[PDB]
């Protein structure tokens, strides 16, 4: 109803990088008359993976 | 006309995929253009057969 777009759940930079993600439109009556929007989004890096011994 | 859910595929395994999703509408006016419409989810859990043999 708003177009604010948000994350469920936490990610990791371990895990993952990046993602492509396509945001569109609909009408009510089951049609998309304009063009999609094509996203980028990416994870960010922090330290706070530990060194363990081997 | 009474929102009962069937299968339209044998194409299910719970040794690979054990929920489905899907998404669904009621609306009025028997689905006329002005008629007005809520919109929800189920969830489908799939449980298991005895397929594998030991």
């Amino acid at each position: 109803d708003t177009g604010n777009l948000y994350c469920t759940r936490p990610v990791d930079r371990e895990q993952y990088e990046s993602f492509e993600i396509i945001a569109f439109a609909t009408t009510p009556d089951g049609y998309t008359p304009e063009l999609p929007l094509p996203l980028i989004i990416k994870i960010e890096d922090e330290n706070d993976n530990y060194p363990i011994f081997t | 006309t009474t929102g009962v859910i069937t299968t339209t595929s044998s194409q299910l395994d719970r040794e690979l995929i054990d929920k489905y999703q899907l998404k669904i509408k009621v609306q009025d006016m028997d689905g006329q253009y002005f008629g007005l419409q809520t919109t929800s989810t189920c969830i489908i859990n799939i449980d298991d057969v005895n397929d594998h043999l030991p």
